[PDB]
RNA sequence: AGACCCACUCCCCGGCGCCGGGGGGCCCAAGUCCUUCUGAUCGAGGCCCAGCCCGUGGACGGUGUGAGGCCGGUAGCGGCCCCCGGCGCGCCGGGCCCGGGUCUUCCCGGAGUCGGGUUGCUUGGGAAUGCAGCCCAAAGCGGGUGGUAAACUCCAUCUAA
RNA sequence: AGGGCGUGAAACCGUUAAGAGGUAAACGGGUGGGGUCCGCGCAGUCCGCCCGGAGGAUUCAACCCGGCGGCGCGGUCCGGCCGUGCCGGCGGGGCGGAUCUCCCGCUCCCGUCGGCGGGGGACCGCCCCCCGGCCGGCGACCGGCCGCCGCCGGGCGCAUU
RNA sequence: GGGCCCGGGGGGCCACGCGUCCCCCGCGAGCGCACGGGGUCGGCGGCGAUGUCGGCUACCCACCCGACCCGUCUUGAAACACGGACCAAGGAGUCUAACACGUGCGCGAGUCGGGGGCUACGAAAGCCGCCGUGGCGCAAUGAAGGUGAAGGCCGGCGGCGCGCCGCCGGCCGAGGUGGGAUCCCGAGGCCUUCCAGUCCGCCGAGGGCGCACCACCGGCCCGUCUCGCCCGCCGCGCCGG
RNA sequence: UGGAAUGCGAGUGCCUAGUGGGCCACUUUUGGUAAGCAGAACUGGCGCUGCGGGAUGAACCGAACGCCGGGUUAAGGCGCC
RNA sequence: GCCGUCGCUGGCAGUCGGCAGAGCGAGAAAGAGAGUGGCGCGGACGCUACGCCGCGACGAGUAGGAGGGCCGCUGCGGUG
């Protein structure tokens, strides 16, 4: 959880443009499928429209 | 890691089939289509896959290389083997035991290979 | 969610979990806090002593801004200034003590809980407790009053 | 609390272990060199421990360093240090019960007249 | 991890609860493997009781 | 009916509260509308500042807030008079006026007087007739740089006078903070009765004297 | 208002002519290509390397299923045509003959209302928060308020009818 | 699908077929007999190795060429990125600081001397970028040579394989 | 009878090397049968394509044993207790607010932007930080005025007569007793031809540091009471500590 | 020499529903001529509970219940049903 | 015999293979320890660890509580 390799940048022709970017730290952050499901569950309720008889 | 990735997909995967009190995995390089940590074909650094060749003759043995783990384009080495039945199995046994490449999948790979070759014989 | 609640498991069970004998009637015992000095006296006496009666003077038109007086103890006193403020003062030699102005931090009175590090300090506040001033004086500091 | 319990005689160079969170204490002035294993350490507690020269571990690192837990000092936070336990015990309206009542407000008018002073009915 | 977020007023990456998630490397490591008792993998099924008399 | 230990609750739902529920489902649509009226107003008065007239500094009342300053309603007539701005001309050039407000102390008066003079120094004034400048108007060179201002004009901020470490004296070390406070409360509490006793005492002895 | 200084020419009204958001109408990409299932199909297969064609348009509806490409539409700081509006620029006839600082002398306020008693309602407003009836009924450094009735006394704060 | 016409349930009814019928019917357990259908049964499984007969071939092992891959404590190969590592930096900078500190705007005082507000600079903590030294990963992170092994393609092996 | 059934002059022993000292007088190899860690046969027979084989359950019928009609109130229902002729569709613990405890997640002496603002799905999502005002938490206590959360030791002086109180300077320091998961030391001890003595491990009498928690005893803060002697001063007080 | 036998792992904290009509039997027992009456104690039951026996039956006797095969019983029985 | 529940808070990461050596159920503490001197290329299944395996006990139920439903219904985000 400390490796930050170099990521290629590809040209529009689908080839490695020779440039590189170090992998951002955010891609090493903990993967929490339950924090995601909690957050997705509750945020998706926020674009609802009320219904009532 | 494999164990971390297995905890994300053990019960949430497009390849997961739950039906008739059974469970299967339809992803490539799973030797038994089994929703198992051992036989999952995506989460490990070293995986073995056996498929029928594009034409119904011989099998294709897929091995995951060690370097390009994050590079899907060049991660799998595919070898076609179209010898007789006993020679096809002998190659797979050596491709696994001699290289010490996931030795715990030796018989699953050999059992899967015998099943593809059998299915390529003329039907009666 | 309603799928996780008792109602779903109570389908098919007559009485819906309220009993066959006592049933679920509308308001047995009264509505709200009825019966405090009556059929509900034990609960009130047992769990809410002091509930009934009157105590103390009335004060019409209380304005809670007049008694605003946030307090800070001495054990938290040095957090009101940065860390380098304390280390610089502790290691300097001229004997100069830093000024901690608790009003700037949103406090008025200084209380005495805790102990101070052996480091002189000048404290500014509207109010002090007697033990706060002694403890502040025990480390070589002084208390400064502001209006 | 961790500094106090790790200062008892004969606990030098022992790794403090807590299955939980290590929170910072602003009331502490000097932080000694600690080795700690915790589930979580607050952002400010982490800086203070390291700036003092200590070492922070995870529990997967305690195993590779102390597989059997040797040289460890297992520690726990105050379990009764919660507001709820101020409400447990003899009901507030019984003799010598120092239980905290459940009131919506605190002040002269809120449960202090009858049952709490002899001048109003009684006290216990 | 070393540098707080620049475009968020006060934010930093969430800390890892488990730094090495490779459970197989941990378990197979020499250090843990020295502390273990030998496995007891022999199965002792039920013995049918025969009458000694 | 109460059940074991529990708070005694007095919900205020004994009226027809359902007839007067105010939902907030129009909140995002209100926020858009308010913003759209801020933009059309900013375009309408440009290059005048979108925020509005410059407000003064004032100290919040009560002892809970008097350590803080904020934006007041408008500058007072004494402030404008000392700053040489006509009260009726003040509103025309972006300055707010508050005839009600009184200046009790000089320092607060001066702070707003200086605030006005700083504002008058930043004012870029366009001539009434664009082709016919006049006495007070800004030069044509600095009109090409006149751009609308966003946010409150000269925002008001609470600044603290930092004091450096100084060696504590024996006079300060000797000061008694608690005793000084307790005696001060006593003196301000017994002042009226003490003065009464002194007056009566003189009367009692005087009749003995004369 | 008078005096001494200082500074002033654009501000609007009725007409008249010229110049740069809103409503209505009409329009603007691409398969009905080749086999094929069907009562009919919008279905299925295909459409060279490349990948049928358009795509800022793959919302939706219609059409004998199930349609980006058959039609209407959809996208577009797209096109054209009418009308209303707004914002600017000039002319005619009008109105205004306009301001600031300091001194000097002057002038300045809402009454059957306030306030008081009592009654009824009302309020969280408690020796009475507000309102109303009846009685009493003002003052002018006065009057109102200053959340406990009242006298004496300072303060603060506004200026009702 | 025949104009209250999509589908067309249940109750209830007509008829056809089968079975049965004096303790109302119905029901549980246990068999039995008869039907409707199903096995799309009716000379009964399949697989590995071995032995033997008949044959038949993109003929085996071993060798050579080429490609690919795994591993190497290559006891210490070269090149690399690279340490949420540690040391030395005249290193070139950002962030923060209730750590200190020549320039300026306004103001009190006589052209002088002070206060507020606005700016450098030093300092400290952290971070990024540059250079040298140790150990250090490359299993969330690789290339070149060498070695071993494995696999495939092509030769050669032409037959007790 | 008991004394490995004491000692002396035909029938069963889970007796069977020896140097010795002397009480007394550390590995043989095979093979095989089995009352031996739960069943096998390395045993057989008949029938089989147009009327026969298998088909639990399922349709109809029969017989034997069993068998009162449900829901409900009720001590007690098959009841001569009430609802129920039959079939379809509909039909009853919800939502809002408040509170309590439990659980999960985030951050943590803090935490929360919910109101406001900025920048098709989107009325969403993202940002604010001199938007954290504010809420809850971080301090209690008293009707209130108000007050508001450890000490000891050393040296000197002062008052009383070695001890006490008031005052000055240096040292240590957030209590203790009992139990207490875990952790720590380690008498002794864990074998291979035999002796010595090492490296890593491991068991362990006894002894320690002792988490949380509980019981107990101290202490500290606010209200009240009783007793009592002092200390401060710009205000010498019906003052303050 | 953990200082009688026997048996058994204990302690502890929160939240908590339904109930708050009961009725019956051995023994003891109050009122009443008595009652399948009214009222108590102890234990056990029925209520909430099927099952073998008492022909039949809330409580009696035996015994308490996962779906089964074999064996043996209890209380009760063995002319025929 | 079989089903389930409960308990053993039981066992399995040791699939440690020709870079090899198969064990730790056994009456009675702790090492199948490490040293220094005196031909073939072969070896079943397993491990959705929320999984798999073993052993022992047990199983009445109204009011009521709790758990699990790969029980069923309608719509929404993903996926097939
Ligand atoms: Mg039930
Ligand atoms: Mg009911
Ligand atoms: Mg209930
Ligand atoms: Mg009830
Ligand atoms: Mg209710
Ligand atoms: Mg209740
Ligand atoms: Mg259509
Ligand atoms: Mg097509
Ligand atoms: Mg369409
Ligand atoms: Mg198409
Ligand atoms: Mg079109
Ligand atoms: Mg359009
Ligand atoms: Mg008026
Ligand atoms: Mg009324
Ligand atoms: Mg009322
Ligand atoms: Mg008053
Ligand atoms: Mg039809
Ligand atoms: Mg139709
Ligand atoms: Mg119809
Ligand atoms: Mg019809
Ligand atoms: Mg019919
Ligand atoms: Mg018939
Ligand atoms: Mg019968
Ligand atoms: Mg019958
Ligand atoms: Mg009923
Ligand atoms: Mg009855
Ligand atoms: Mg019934
Ligand atoms: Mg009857
Ligand atoms: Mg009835
Ligand atoms: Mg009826
Ligand atoms: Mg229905
Ligand atoms: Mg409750
Ligand atoms: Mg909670
Ligand atoms: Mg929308
Ligand atoms: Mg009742
Ligand atoms: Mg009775
Ligand atoms: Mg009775
Ligand atoms: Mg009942
Ligand atoms: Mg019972
Ligand atoms: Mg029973
Ligand atoms: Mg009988
Ligand atoms: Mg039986
Ligand atoms: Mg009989
Ligand atoms: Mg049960």
């Amino acid at each position: 959880a400390c490796a930050r390799p170099l990521i290629s940048v590809y040209s529009e022709k689908g080839e490695s443009s020779g440039k590189n970017v170090t992998l951002p730290a955010v891609f090493k952050a903990p993967i929490r499928p339950d924090i995601v499901n909690f957050v997705h569950t509750n945020l998706r309720k926020n674009n609802r429209q009320p219904y009532a008889v | 890691s494999a164990h971390l990735q297995w905890m994300v997909v053990r019960n949430c995967s497009s390849f997961l089939i739950k039906r008739n009190k059974q469970t299967y995995s339809t992803e490539p390089n799973n030797l038994k289509a089994r929703n198992s940590f051992r036989y999952n074909g995506l989460i490990h650094r070293k995986t073995v896959g056996v498929e029928p060749a594009a034409d119904g003759k011989g099998v294709v043995v897929v091995m995951k290389r060690r370097s390009g783990q994050r590079k899907p384009a060049t991660s799998y080495v595919r070898t076609t083997i179209n010898k007789n039945a006993r020679a096809t199995l002998s190659s797979i046994r050596h491709m696994i035991r001699k290289n010490k490449y996931h030795p715990d999948l030796r018989m699953a790979a050999i059992r899967r290979a015998s099943a593809i070759l059998r299915s390529q014989k003329p039907v009666m | 969610p309603s799928r996780l609640r008792k109602t779903r498991k109570l389908r098919g069970h007559v009485s819906h979990g309220h009993g066959r004998i006592g049933k679920h009637r509308k308001h047995p015992g009264g509505r709200g806090n009825a019966g405090g000095m009556h059929h509900h006296r034990i609960n009130f006496d047992k769990y809410h002593p002091g509930y009934f009666g009157k105590v103390g003077m009335r004060h019409y038109h209380l304005k809670r801004n007049q008694s605003f007086c946030p307090t800070v103890n001495l054990d938290k006193l040095w957090t009101l200034v940065s860390e380098q403020t304390r280390v610089n003062a502790a290691k300097n030699k001229t004997g100069a003590a830093p000024i901690i102005d608790v009003v700037r931090s949103g406090y008025y009175k200084v209380l005495g809980k805790g102990k101070l590090p052996k480091q002189p300090v000048i404290v500014k506040a509207k109010f002090f407790s007697r033990r706060a001033e002694e403890k502040i004086k025990g480390v070589g500091g002084a208390c400064v009053l502001v209006a | 609390r961790m500094i106090r319990k790790m200062k008892l005689p004969g606990r030098e160079n022992k790794t403090a272990v807590v299955v939980g969170t290590v929170t910072d204490d602003v009331r502490v002035q000097e932080v000694p060199k600690l080795k700690v294993c915790a589930l979580r350490v607050t952002s400010r507690a982490r800086s203070r421990i390291l700036k003092a020269g200590g070492k922070i571990l995870t529990f997967d690192q305690l195993a590779l360093d102390s597989p059997k837990g040797r040289g460890t000092v297992l520690l726990s936070g105050p379990r009764k240090g919660r507001e709820v336990y101020r409400h447990f015990g003899k009901a507030p309206g019984t003799p010598h019960s120092h239980t905290k009542p459940y009131v919506r407000s605190k002040g002269r008018k809120f449960e202090r007249a009858r049952g709490r002073r002899a001048s109003r009915g009684y006290k216990n | 991890w070393r540098k707080a977020a620049s475009l968020k007023s006060n934010y930093n990456l969430p800390m890892h609860k488990m730094l090495n998630t490779d459970l197989s490397r941990i378990l197979k490591s020499p250090e843990i493997q020295r502390a273990l008792r030998a496995p007891r993998k022999k199965i002792h099924r039920r013995v049918l009781k025969k009458n000694p008399l | 009916a109460p059940s074991r230990n529990g708070m005694i609750l007095k919900p205020h739902f004994h009226k027809d509260w359902q007839r007067r529920v105010a939902t907030w489902f129009n909140q995002p649509a209100r926020k858009i509308r308010r913003r759209k009226a801020r933009q059309a107003r900013a375009r309408r008065i440009a290059p005048r500042p979108a925020a509005g007239p410059i407000r003064p500094i004032v100290r919040c009342p009560t002892v809970r807030y008097h350590t803080k300053v904020r934006a007041g309603r408008g500058f007072s007539l004494e402030e404008l008079r000392v700053a040489g701005i006509h009260k009726k001309v003040a509103r025309t050039i972006g300055i707010s006026v508050d005839p009600r407000r009184r200046n009790k102390s000089t320092e607060s008066l001066q702070a707003n007087v200086q605030r006005l003079k700083e504002y008058r120094s930043k004012l870029v004034l366009f001539p009434r007739k664009p082709s016919a400048p006049k006495k007070g108007d800004s030069s044509a060179e600095e009109l090409k740089l006149a751009t609308q201002l966003t946010g409150p004009v000269m925002p008001i901020r609470n600044v603290f006078k930092k004091e450096k470490a100084r060696v504590i004296t024996e006079e300060e070390k000797n000061f008694k903070a608690f005793a000084s406070l307790r005696m001060a409360r006593a003196n301000a509490r017994l002042f009226g009765i003490r003065a009464k006793r002194a007056k009566e005492a003189a009367e009692q002895d005087v009749e003995k004297k004369k």
